[PDB]
């Protein structure tokens, strides 16, 4: 297929969506809800680009790149002013309830939301009201739960139910009182519950074994191994 | 609480051994008066290397007046000077020159490291900088700071002064023990920790 | 259009002249944020382009910079010629008040460039610098020896594969044999350095230890009786590896390292680095930030000029003005400690602004220093500068005209003593220096030591005028920019907002992500023109940090003016240059 | 030289001698250390200490921002957790032989726990005593910032501070609540 990003022509796989096609080319598009192994559901509304109908179209329309197929002759813009404003607005709307917990959080320096707020340029806060809070749950000796830092991106429920076929974790609640976790306090039953520490873009699910002797990612001497 | 050092040609060519204090009250009074005369007239070596030397000569001026301690002669030859102040960075090219200037000095000699560069290499963890002046010469008094303020250099000067005031050196080279005795004084960290911990409030940084 | 916008300068008349001379496809323009036209030229046409620029109607008489760059690890090389190494030449045309940057591409194996010394004599040390740190060989150089490191060294540090840290190397062992061979390496033998020794020429060695404030270095002297017939400076005794260090630290953490490039500038040295970083990030600082930075730069300039005058007077032989001028430096240090919090190296500038706001009461200390200064300066002049013995020591000693200053790259009072009115603060205004009323002094046309001293005294008086103008009308507003890349964000918003805390968390730990671009900024330092050239590959680190300093050009200018004099004139000339070894070596 | 330059030179030497005598009849500019204590500004960058909460706890949360923001890398620490869940440094050491007193750690501290007091007398005999452990850094008060508390702003629940009890935090609404 043939796409045009900011007037520049690119050749991409026609079956894939615009988000993974543009991320394959090295272009930077924000995203929270979409995962490469889980598919697109269009939840977080963070991946907005401005799609034009034809070449000589100036108005366009704000679409989501994860739900937009990369068909032949597609015309989109990433760094459009309205698209950038909407993406910063989505970051800000996720910021209206995020707790002031980054120094005391295990995902600090490894947080997708941290990189994604810095990337979108959002640094000024104009929210002066209260922030919602949630009680935590005891999710066994491996996963530590902190429901305050969630952004309701629905990655955990999608992975744990559709992919891993786990049955003890889910979403409850309502409009802004969504609760992602077990129906009651107890250990997570699935044998693939460890991948929630990286499926979750925030620090809701953290490695408690690492959280005992914690240090940041830049302090880690890493190696590849089997 | 004393250390015996003797030199006899990896640098330095000397070994330290823990020895108790031997210190005739006439010899003790002679040693005390010799140490008093040595500590009240310390003749430094004018050695211009880096930033810390500029702050050393900022200590050397009228607004600070290190001359009050009898430490203002500032001889340009290593033979005429008693104290070597490594006030700068020990570069790889300048390390043998520093070693030679230390070698040409004569007993008694003392070494004051000025700045993080001369202390441990400091902020320059680079290929051409030797990480610390203690890698090749012994050091008596260390000063931290980048640069240390001039009054800190006088503080280290007094530190060296009571270090000299409680050390034993041979009066003559023909009679007595020739080894150099240096007191293992209690360090300033746990000595000042009695009043450093009790600090409660400081002036807020929004005022002058 | 803002001053940080990416332009290629295709409308530059020099570009059209090169188009008409060499054809349309002989070269390739490059769009950067350096503010100068950057032209990628072929290697064999380099000398032809140099001749064409030298013989322009308004010629490019100055070789401002000449260095190399390791382009092996550079990923974002879109629109650029394929190269594993590059060599860039920054050439300044004073008459046009412009400059150009010619870049020559080199492969990984064929690392030879035609020499450039036949057009500019400063290309000798510039090409020795390029060979010393990159290994690039220049065909036809008189002597391509290591200038910063000893000849008994392996590898080239500014290559991208070299280990930067001494911890990667073994700990420095100094055995008896190591000390013997290191002292043997410093032994000077005339045939290698090009002395070419009549059986009467006395050979003299000054240094490397230097009982003065301006670093430590060595000069080898050939003496026909008491006449200096030939001399070549020996530098590299203060090499701190600052550029490779700039490849190691982040954008934010590098500022204390820019502090100690020239240790008599402080904020004056911090200014071009943060200006180039703000050019990279597209940050437009508010006017209050500009006035604060101007105030600190002028204060440190007065400090450096006071120290230079004191050390020169002490070199002549009067020892009391060093005490008085250091008391004045203590007053300046009182104000600087009150504002920033440290005496010589404040490290107080930040990307997009300053570290803190001003304390309450800085105007009182500024007023006190401003009424303390001028009577002391007048007493300084009437006590030592108008002395006839000092005039006999200094007037007519190591003099050169405009041609010798231009061809050797001399800037500052060394260039302004020739009557060439070239100051950065007036030719290319930066940081709101146009909102101040001040004069640029010029000499009669002869660069004596006395002419440079009076030029710096008049510069001190003009800096006092700028300080008074800043104190009288001081803007009220922010002390940091509103850009999201301002590092760090304001502290109270970090302390009680969450996205500001996140921006702080990712800007002090990983570092800010500057987009992949090139930037350049030169300023009028306390000793001349100091320039920062920063190339970023889109990471949180500087891919290339090039620092050009005027003391390098002055030290290379030294043998062209001191030839045919005695040794006391050499000491007076050394004391009257206003250099430091950290400026030359860095 | 001519006779005129000789008389001018003699006059300038006499003038310089007279001005040196006039400065000799002036007041001393010397600040007499150590009898006269040095006045240092409040924001003077000197000895690094670790401050305390107004409640009496240590203000550090072992977030390791100062260690990575330190360009010399002279900070080492390890995070530890109490039974309630608050974060403190298990140990904390600064290599003062390496520290350049650049103040980047205090600027980068998100809890204002680490500060630089106006104190400069840090000279030492041995380099081993220049490593200041956590015993030599924690002071009895809040230092230059007298009323800040990170845990009052923090969203994490600790002892004496339940969920929703922080600044600008509503009470936790349960998902089983009958209100729509
Ligand atoms: S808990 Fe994590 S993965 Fe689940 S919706 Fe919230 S942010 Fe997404
Ligand atoms: S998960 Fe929340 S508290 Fe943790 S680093 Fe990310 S934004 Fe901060
Ligand atoms: S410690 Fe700092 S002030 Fe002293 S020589 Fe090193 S860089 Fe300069
Ligand atoms: S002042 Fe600078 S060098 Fe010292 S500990 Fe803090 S960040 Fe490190
Ligand atoms: S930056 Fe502050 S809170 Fe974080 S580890 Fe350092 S001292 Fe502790
Ligand atoms: S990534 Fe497309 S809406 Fe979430």
């Amino acid at each position: 297929a043939t796409i045009h990003v900011d007037g520049k022509e690119y050749e991409v796989n026609g079956a894939d969506n615009l988000l993974e096609a543009c991320l394959s080319l090295g272009l930077d598009i924000p995203y929270f809800c979409w995962h490469p192994a889980l598919g697109s559901v269009g939840a977080c509304r963070q991946c907005a680009v401005k799609q034009y109908q034809n070449a000589e179209d100036t108005r366009g329309r704000l679409v989501m790149s994860c739900m937009t197929p990369a068909s032949d002759g597609t015309f989109i813009s990433i760094d459009d002013e309205e698209a950038k404003q909407f993406r910063e607005s989505v970051v800000e709307w996720l910021m209206t309830n995020h707790p002031h917990d980054c120094p005391v959080c295990e995902e600090g320096g490894n947080c997708h939301l941290q990189d994604m707020t810095v990337m979108t340029g959002h640094s000024f806060r104009r929210y002066r009201f209260t922030k919602r809070t949630h009680r935590n749950q005891d999710l066994g000796p491996f996963i530590s739960h902190e429901m305050n830092r969630c952004i309701a991106c629905y990655r955990c429920v999608r992975y744990y139910k559709d992919y891993a076929d786990g049955t003890d974790l889910g979403v409850y609640g309502a409009h802004d009182n969504v609760y992602f976790g077990r129906p009651e306090d107890g250990t997570l039953e699935s044998e693939f519950s460890g991948n929630l520490v990286e499926i979750c873009p925030t620090g809701v699910f953290t490695d408690k074994t690492h959280s005992e002797r914690y240090n940041r990612k830049w302090d880690m001497q890493f190696a590849p191994s089997i | 609480d004393y250390t015996l050092t003797r030199i006899d040609p990896r640098y330095p060519l000397q070994k330290q051994e823990i020895v108790t204090d031997p210190l005739n009250v006439f010899m003790g009074k002679l040693n005390d008066m010799v140490n008093w005369g040595r500590k009240n007239s310390i003749w430094p070596y004018n050695f211009g290397l880096s930033c810390c030397y500029v702050e050393m000569v900022t200590s050397f001026t009228a607004v600070h007046d290190v001359a009050r301690f009898g430490a203002e002669v500032l001889r340009a030859s290593p033979r005429q000077a008693d104290l070597m102040v490594v006030a700068g960075t020990c570069f790889t090219k300048m390390a043998p020159v520093i070693q030679r200037l230390y070698d040409q000095m004569l007993e008694p000699k003392w070494v004051i490291s000025m700045g993080a560069c001369a202390n441990s290499g400091g902020m320059y963890d680079i290929y051409s900088v030797v990480q610390g002046v203690d890698k090749f010469i012994p050091v008596d008094v260390y000063i931290p700071g980048c640069p240390p303020r001039p009054e800190a250099y006088m503080q280290a000067l007094m530190l060296l002064q009571e270090s000299i005031g409680k050390e034993r050196r041979p009066l003559s080279w023909v009679v007595g023990d020739q080894g150099v005795y240096r007191a293992n004084m209690q360090s300033e960290r746990e000595r000042k920790r009695g009043e450093r911990i009790a600090v409660t409030n400081l002036r807020t940084p929004d005022e002058i | 259009e803002p001053a940080w916008q990416t332009r290629d300068h295709l409308d530059d008349p020099v570009i059209g002249e090169l188009r008409n001379r060499f054809g349309p496809d002989a070269f390739t323009v490059q769009a950067t944020r350096t503010g100068v036209p950057v032209v990628w030229i072929k290697r064999e046409q380099l000398l032809e382009v140099g001749d064409f620029l030298k013989k322009l109607p308004k010629p490019y008489v100055m070789l401002f910079d000449l260095h190399g760059m390791d382009e092996r690890l550079r990923t974002h090389r879109e629109g650029l010629p394929a190269a594993d190494f590059s060599v860039f030449y920054h050439l300044i045309s004073i008459d046009r008040n412009r400059d150009i940057m010619l870049k020559v591409a080199l492969a990984e194996n064929d690392l030879h460039v035609p020499t450039f010394t036949k057009l500019f004599p400063n290309a000798n040390w510039y090409e020795r610098e390029t060979w010393d740190l990159f290994g690039i060989t220049f065909d036809g150089h008189p002597n391509l020896r290591r200038i910063m490191m000893p000849q008994t060294w392996k590898g080239h540090p500014l290559r991208k594969d070299y280990p930067a840290r001494a911890t990667e190397f073994s700990p420095f062992e100094l055995t008896k044999a190591k000390q013997d061979l290191e002292m043997e390496a410093l032994t000077f033998k005339p045939e290698e350095w090009g002395m070419k020794r009549n059986e009467d020429f006395m050979f003299l060695n000054l240094g490397p230890n230097h009982p003065s404030a301006h670093g430590a270095f060595r000069i080898v002297l050939q003496l026909d009786g008491e006449e200096i017939v030939d001399c070549v400076p020996d530098i590299g005794y203060h090499h701190r590896g600052a550029e490779k260090m700039g490849e190691r630290q982040s954008w934010h953490s590098y500022i204390p390292y820019t502090d100690r490039i020239e240790y008599l500038g402080g904020c004056v040295n911090e200014m071009p680095y943060v200006l180039a970083v703000e050019k990279l990030a597209g940050i437009t600082v508010p006017d209050r930030v500009n006035v604060i930075r101007v105030m600190l730069s002028e204060l440190f300039r007065i400090n450096s000029h006071l120290l230079y005058i004191s050390t020169f007077i002490q070199d002549v032989g009067a020892m009391t003005p060093v005490f008085f001028a250091f008391t004045d430096r203590q007053k300046i240090y009182d104000l600087v400690e009150a504002i920033t919090g440290f005496r010589m190296h404040p490290a107080w500038f930040r990307i997009g602004g300053v570290a803190h706001d001003l304390p309450r009461g800085w105007d009182r200390l500024l007023r006190e220093f401003l009424d303390w200064m001028p009577k002391r300066l007048a007493s300084y002049e009437k006590a030592a500068l108008q002395n006839t013995i000092l005039k006999g020591r200094s007037q007519g000693v190591a003099a050169y005209g405009a041609k010798e200053a231009l061809e050797w790259g001399t800037t500052g009072a060394g260039l302004r003593a020739t009557g060439i009115d070239f100051d950065v603060r007036k030719a290319r205004p930066y940081s709101g220096y146009e909102n101040f009323d001040f004069e640029i002094p010029v000499g009669g046309g002869v660069s004596d030591c006395y002419t440079r001293v009076m030029l710096k005294v008049e510069e001190l008086r003009q800096s006092l005028r700028i300080l008074e103008q800043c104190l009288n009308n001081m803007p009220e507003g922010p002390f940091k920019a509103d850009h999201p890349l301002t590092t760090p964000p304001p502290k109270e918003r970090t302390l009680q907002h969450i996205e500001t805390l996140i921006t702080h968390f990712l800007q002090v730990s990983w570092g800010p992500v500057m987009p992949a671009n090139e930037s350049f900024q030169m300023i009028e330092a306390t000793k001349g023109i100091n320039s920062y050239y920063l190339t970023s590959d889109g990471s949180t680190m500087s891919y290339r940090t090039r620092v050009r300093t005027p003391s390098f050009a002055h030290l290379q200018q030294i043998p062209a003016a001191i030839r045919g004099s005695l040794v006391s004139d050499l000491i007076v000339y050394l004391g009257s240059i206003d250099f430091v070894m950290s400026d030359v070596d860095r | 030289m001519t006779l005129k330059e000789l008389l001018v030179g003699f006059g300038t030497q006499v003038r310089s001698i007279w001005m040196i005598g006039l400065h000799a009849f002036a007041k001393r500019e010397t600040r007499m250390y150590p009898e006269e204590p040095v006045y240092l500004p409040p924001r003077y960058r000197g000895r690094i200490v670790l401050t305390r909460d107004p409640d009496g706890e240590e203000r550090c949360v072992a977030c390791n921002l100062c260690a990575v923001a330190c360009p010399v890398g002279c900070i080492s620490l390890q995070k530890a957790e109490t039974k309630d869940g608050r974060w403190y440094p298990e140990f904390f050491r600064i290599n003062f032989s390496r520290c350049i007193f650049c103040g980047l750690c205090e600027e980068a501290c998100p809890t204002t726990a680490i500060q630089l007091t106006p104190d400069f007398e840090m000279g030492e005999y041995k380099r081993q005593d220049l490593v200041y452990e956590k015993e030599d850094l924690l002071i009895s008060g809040p230092g230059k910032y007298p009323e800040y508390n990170f845990y009052r702003m923090a969203g994490m629940a600790i002892d004496g501070k339940d969920k929703g009890e922080a600044e600008n935090e509503a009470k936790p609404i349960d998902v089983k609540s009958l209100l729509p």
